[PDB]
């Protein structure tokens, strides 16, 4: 039972893995090898690309964790934690940084004129870069390996002191990661919709259709971890505490982790593969 | 490093070469480029007037964007040797004269002027250098339109046309003729405007279509198309 | 072209002035830009240079702390700051313009000179006659030497050549050993085999009188040499 | 008129009719000869060695 | 009577193609059988030459075989130096719509011009250290195609308005002014001799001009569209033709015809640049299908292919010393091939 939960769960995380190293390696060669990085928008899809893959790095690791005791020492378990969650600061302020792009590109096109350019892409990608190594740090120290019965474990372990700052981490991991993003997000996107229903164009449609699609993809990517997130807190504060709970929220974590991260393959063909750039530099090497 | 003193100070001053090649193409990518077509007295020289050799180019700025309108009615060669190089404009203005259907053509009577009018947008618009740029549509003498249009009926330009001679009726005709001589309708956009020499909002018409070309573009540059 | 100087003056020991260089007639900001001091009875000595753009800067051994070289690109004019000034620094200070690109003639143009009192591995180039008596319609040779081979892998040269007539700025000759500058009579040519030049003038006119000082610019450390006189 | 034009154009050819013109094979010779003489010269034709070229 | 002009202009022409007739003894292909093979020639992209953000539409190469120009309609002329890719200067232009550039033998100037119909001549050496306007040449009523240097005082424009002229710039004048085509002409190349030179124009013709007089001695006939591009032979007898419709024709000038031709089914887009190696054995030309590919010239074998553009080559150069050989295409780059 738990054995074959376990087979389950490593399967899916080595498909996943698989499928976006092929997804985001072809991004990045489509984008940084193969063509150049004309617009601001190519610069935010390698950066994405980059940290879908930095995210997805840290797949194996889990898988051979569930399979056996972390065995490859605390160094790694430290820079590991880092991949898992600058991956996921990163690629969430990207998507926040890509709505805001097509929000001033939509809305405001002569002021978008003006002030989108390469430099300012490459100045906001290392600002959110940045922000996701300094957002990380408290996680990438606070993580260490023991072995409980023989096993051992990279796992967020501390004191009894120190188990407030498991709060904290959740928390962050709410307001920092979904709440701020997402309301800058559905807003430009939002309003992008009404610009696009009130103009006079062939390609309106198809415009509207991918925002939705963009929109839903997103919301279904990242609201349900984040609010299963928030219970697990609920349940650390003693809110609603109980064993048959707990393992709801276990098996819950566990779905809701799996339905996240395969964000990491879906935001590569709704970002890039779908659209004509795309499609048309895909064509290009085809040709080649 | 294996460089000279003069050929380092050489390679500075490439570098800063670029710097100012660098500056003055996004100067250029940030400004919008028009093509100014037009047929004979077509009016294009009046919209010339309300905005502001072989190409007369025309410079000027409204909110808070830059527009360059390059002018071609005096080359007199071979089209399709230098329509290439007007390849990558934003839009074509292009400018038609209501009036021509009666007038006939200064050589020879057996073409009328409003069918040469067609037949350089037929040209144009489905031309293979042009199959991605929107087009500007300015249809210009309406008062002598409605003078004319009383004396003279539309059915001597267009023999099938069978409507009242009044003047919404000619006028949404003739654009709508204009209209189906765009083959490729998915990718182009044609934009029409009513204007005539008292007309003030001619430049508010072509900034609301440069901005619908510059939305469209950077929807198909952000990959949402 | 012009090149105005300004600055100079009685200094005591220790005390600093700052020396400007005002250009008229050419683009400034493309021109690189040095200094050079000629001291009261001796020859030329480089101090400073700046490129366009002020992208680098180089200064001698002797300045180097105390001096800084700026320039103001708007106002067309070049600043010497100079600081803790010395006995050794008593001399007259030329601005000297320089342009970099392939086929170019660095050293072109030089100021009419400022004269600065104080009150009380680089390669050597000598020039082993300092004197010689010449006779108007004839030719003469003078003849420099290098304390490793100025040719580089680029297959160039960088020996230049500079005439001092009395009271007057140093003028440019030759530039990269072969390549007569811009308005300099036919008559001069220059020739060398890397480690040892020469300059040969066909004919001798009044005009040919003064001191001839042979320059390197392969590396930027620039040392001119002592330099030969051509007395009738 | 246009007929100006035509006599100018009956001149032109006229101008053009009497120039004397050698057999085809004696200008393809010619052509052979001078291709075969500057042969080794070409170094497109034939690729010089690497020291030689400044475009290593 | 103009109908007895008529007939007396055909009564000429066909007179014309009898006497080629008789001078077609044997064609090139039969004499140049024997030669050994070209063979497969590859050549590798030594330099690629960056800095230009539109269309390279012109490109020359200076008497030294090391610096270049190249014009754009970024607005700019770039003068590169090809050993070491270091830009020597960059050259603002009044009018961005340029579609040739010119490098005069001595080097000291640059002619650049377009759809303005003025020829701009660029004094790269000056006292002030900058490129200036020199002289502003006016007078065509069309877009100028080609200008090359005879020297530094002279100049050949050819323009759309069907005339090539002949310029001294010190007085900005034309000199001689060179009529007879009846379609625009789009290139033209000085004989290395320079009293001669060939101009190719859209009527599918291409006519011989003596400078000194102003008249044209040869057409020559053949092609079935535009001729974009020509080109002069090493010796100066014979000159090559590049058209819209994907063949290449090679002419002498002593036997008046053409001697053969350079087509392949599999080639459709018309020849944009063309030119010849140092000896002659090599025709270069540039295809508008992202491709130039190099010819024989006494044999219609093609002995190789430049690929690498993105976009059209638009224009093509071969240095003095025959080293190398630039290819500018549309997708804002310049290559050096060797
Ligand atoms: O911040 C404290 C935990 O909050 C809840 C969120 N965790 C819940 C448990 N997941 C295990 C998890 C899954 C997938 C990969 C993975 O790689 C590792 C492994 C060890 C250290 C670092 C990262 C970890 C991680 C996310």
């Amino acid at each position: 039972i738990q054995t074959n939960g376990k087979l389950l769960l490593a399967v899916f995380y080595c498909l996943l893995f698989v499928f976006s190293l092929l997804g985001n390696s072809l991004v990045i060669l489509v984008l940084v090898v193969c063509k150049k990085l004309r617009s601001i928008t190519d610069v935010y899809l390698l950066n994405l690309a980059l940290s879908d893959l930095l995210f997805v790095f840290s797949f194996p690791f889990q898988t051979y964790y569930l399979l056996d005791q972390w065995v490859f020492g605390t160094v790694m378990c430290k820079v590991v934690s880092g991949f898992y969650y600058i991956g996921f600061y990163s690629s969430m302020f990207f998507i926040t940084l890509m709505s805001v792009d097509r929000y001033l590109a939509v809305v405001h096109a002569v002021y978008a004129l003006k002030v989108r350019t390469i430099r300012m892409g490459t100045t906001l990608c290392l600002a959110v870069w940045l922000t996701a190594i300094m957002a990380t740090i408290p996680l990438l120290v606070f993580y260490q390996v023991a072995s409980e019965d023989g096993v051992l474990q990279c796992y967020s372990f501390y004191n009894q002191q120190t188990l407030k700052w498991k709060i904290f981490t959740n928390f962050k991991m709410n307001i920092l990661g979904l709440l701020i993003p997402f309301t800058i997000f559905m807003f430009c996107y939002i309003k992008i919709l009404h610009q696009l229903k009130r103009c006079q164009n062939h390609n309106k449609t198809k415009a509207i259709r991918l925002v939705l699609i963009v929109v839903i993809a997103s919301l279904l990517f990242w609201v349900p971890f984040n609010v299963v997130l928030f219970l697990t807190s609920l349940h650390s504060m003693h809110i609603l505490d109980g064993c048959s709970i707990s393992q709801q929220l276990t098996y819950a974590t566990h779905v809701t982790e799996i339905i996240s991260f395969t964000h990491c393959c879906v935001n590569p063909v709704i970002y890039a593969f779908v659209g004509e750039k795309f499609k048309k530099h895909l064509s290009e090497i085809f040709q080649k | 490093c294996t460089l000279s003193a003069e050929d380092k100070a050489a390679v500075e001053r490439s570098k800063m070469i670029d710097r100012n090649l660098r500056e003055d193409g996004e100067k250029a990518a940030r400004e919008v480029k028009l093509l100014l077509l037009g047929a004979g007295e077509s009016g294009k020289n009046t919209i010339v007037k309300q905005m502001k050799t072989g190409i007369v180019e025309t410079h000027f700025t409204f909110k808070d964007l830059h527009f360059k309108m390059f002018d071609v009615g005096a080359q007199r060669s071979e089209r399709k040797k230098w329509i290439h190089c007007f390849e990558g404009v934003t839009a074509i203005i292009f400018c038609v004269a209501l009036s021509d259907y009666d007038l006939v053509l200064a050589e020879d009577e057996e073409m009328n002027r409003m069918h040469e009018s067609m037949k350089l947008f037929d040209s144009i618009c489905n031309n293979k250098w042009f199959t991605d740029t929107s087009i500007i549509l300015f249809l210009n003498k309406k008062d002598l339109f409605e003078e004319k249009i009383k004396k003279s009926p539309l059915t001597i330009c267009y023999p099938e046309y069978a409507g009242s001679n009044t003047y919404e009726e000619a006028a949404a005709y003739i654009q709508c003729q204009f209209e189906d001589l765009n083959k490729r309708k998915d990718t182009k956009e044609i934009y029409t405007h009513f204007t005539c020499s008292t007309d003030t909002k001619n430049v508010q018409f072509v900034f609301d279509a440069v901005t619908d070309v510059i939305i469209k573009n950077n929807l198909k540059d952000c990959g949402l198309f | 072209v012009q090149l105005v100087e300004s600055g100079g003056g009685l200094v005591q020991p220790g005390g600093s002035r700052k020396l400007s260089c005002s250009a008229s007639g050419f683009a400034f900001s493309s021109f690189g830009m040095h200094w050079v001091r000629q001291a009261p009875e001796k020859g030329l000595e480089w101090v400073a240079y700046i490129s366009s753009g002020s992208g680098t800067i180089y200064y001698a051994d002797t300045v180097k702390g105390r001096f800084t070289i700026s320039r103001d690109d708007p106002k067309n004019t070049l600043f010497l700051q100079m600081t803790s000034l010395r006995s050794e620094d008593t001399a007259m200070y030329y601005c000297v313009r320089s342009i970099y690109y392939y086929g170019s003639s660095p050293f072109d143009f030089w100021g009419q000179g400022t004269t600065l009192t104080v009150s009380s591995s680089d390669i050597v180039m000598t020039q082993a006659t300092s004197s010689v008596p010449v006779t108007p319609g004839e030719s003469v040779s003078i003849s420099c030497r290098s304390s490793k081979s100025l040719l580089h892998s680029n297959g160039n040269t960088y020996l230049y050549w500079f005439l001092q007539r009395p009271g007057q700025s140093p003028q440019l000759l030759i530039y990269r050993m072969s390549n007569l500058a811009s308005g300099v009579p036919d008559r001069f040519s220059g020739s060398g085999s890397g480690t040892a030049f020469t300059l040969t003038i066909s004919r001798l006119e009044a005009e040919d009188v003064g001191v001839y000082y042979c320059m390197q610019h392969l590396e930027y450390p620039l040392t001119f040499g002592a330099g030969t006189k051509l007395e009738l | 008129a246009s007929i100006a034009q035509a006599r100018k154009l009956v001149e032109q050819l006229k101008m053009e009719a009497n120039i004397d013109r050698i057999k085809v094979s004696k200008a393809a010779a010619d052509l052979m000869a001078y291709c075969e003489a500057h042969a080794k010269e070409d170094p497109l034709l034939t690729p010089v060695p690497a020291s030689e070229n400044p475009f290593r | 009577e103009l109908d007895q002009l008529r007939q007396e202009a055909e009564q000429l022409k066909n007179q014309i193609r009898d006497a080629r007739k008789a001078c077609a003894d044997a064609t090139l292909s039969q004499i140049t059988n024997n030669i050994d093979p070209v063979g497969r020639i590859q050549m590798r992209t030594r330099r690629t030459l960056r800095g230009h953000l539109a269309k390279i539409y012109a490109m020359h190469w200076g008497t030294d075989s090391r610096l270049l120009v190249s014009a754009s309609q970024d607005g700019k002329l770039i003068i590169w130096d090809s050993y070491t890719t270091n830009k020597v200067h960059a050259i603002p232009l009044r009018s961005s719509w340029v579609m040739t550039c010119a490098y005069a033998p001595s080097g000291n100037y640059v002619a650049c011009g377009g759809l303005d119909n003025i020829c701009s001549i660029y004094n790269l050496k000056t006292r002030e250290g900058n490129v200036r306007v020199s002289r502003e040449l006016a007078g065509h009523t069309g877009y100028l195609s080609c200008c090359r240097f005879l020297d530094d005082n002279q100049i050949v424009t050819s323009s759309g308005d069907t005339t090539c002229a002949l310029w001294d710039i010190e007085t900005g004048q034309q000199t001689t002014t060179f009529t007879g085509h009846t379609g625009d002409v789009m290139s033209l190349s000085l004989a290395p001799d320079t009293r001669l030179f060939v101009s190719g124009a859209c009527d599918a013709s291409a006519k011989l001009w003596d400078v000194r007089e102003g008249m044209c001695r040869q057409t020559f006939t053949g092609h079935e569209s535009d001729i974009n591009a020509i080109c002069f032979f090493p010796n100066g007898n014979a000159f090559a033709t590049g058209s819209d419709d994907a063949t290449c024709r090679l002419f002498d000038l002593r036997a008046d015809q053409e001697l053969m031709t350079y087509s392949h089914d599999n080639i459709i887009c018309g020849i944009t640049s063309v030119s010849f190696s140092k000896s002659g054995r090599l025709l270069l030309a540039g295809y508008d299908d992202f491709n130039c590919n190099v010819w024989d010239a006494l044999k219609a074998d093609r002995a190789g292919v430049l690929a690498g553009h993105d976009n059209r080559v638009s224009c093509l150069g071969v240095t003095d010393d025959g080293m190398a050989v630039a290819t500018g295409s549309w997708d804002s780059f310049l290559k050096i091939w060797n």
